């Protein structure tokens, strides 16, 4: 006879954005995609000493 | 303390206190929500215009 004494599967490890150290550089918010017409205009008046 | 303090001059001009407890209580709860949405909940650091 011929024998089989093993079947094995690969145990994946999960990765999350919020649990990473890189996320510290981000300010991540979840928001609706309400079609904001290419809202590339954030205009700032910043006080200067 | 300071070299010279501008806070002495605001009441003379007619601008009361820090606006913190003033505009909140003088709003009658109607100007309060308008301030929170259209102005900001923390006038220090940042404000929208």
């Amino acid at each position: 006879f011929e024998a089989i004494f093993g079947t094995f599967c690969n145990r994946l490890e999960w990765v999350y954005f919020l649990t990473s150290g890189l996320a510290a550089a981000a300010h991540a918010i979840k928001f609706h995609d309400l079609n904001k017409l290419t809202t590339g205009k954030m205009l700032f008046h910043v006080q200067v000493p | 303390m300071e070299n010279w303090s501008a806070l002495e001059l605001l009441p003379k001009v007619g601008i009361p206190t820090d606006f913190l407890t003033h505009v909140k209580t003088s709003a009658g709860e109607e100007m309060f929500e308008a301030l929170r949405i259209y102005y900001g909940d923390d006038p220090e650091r940042y404000n929208i215009h």
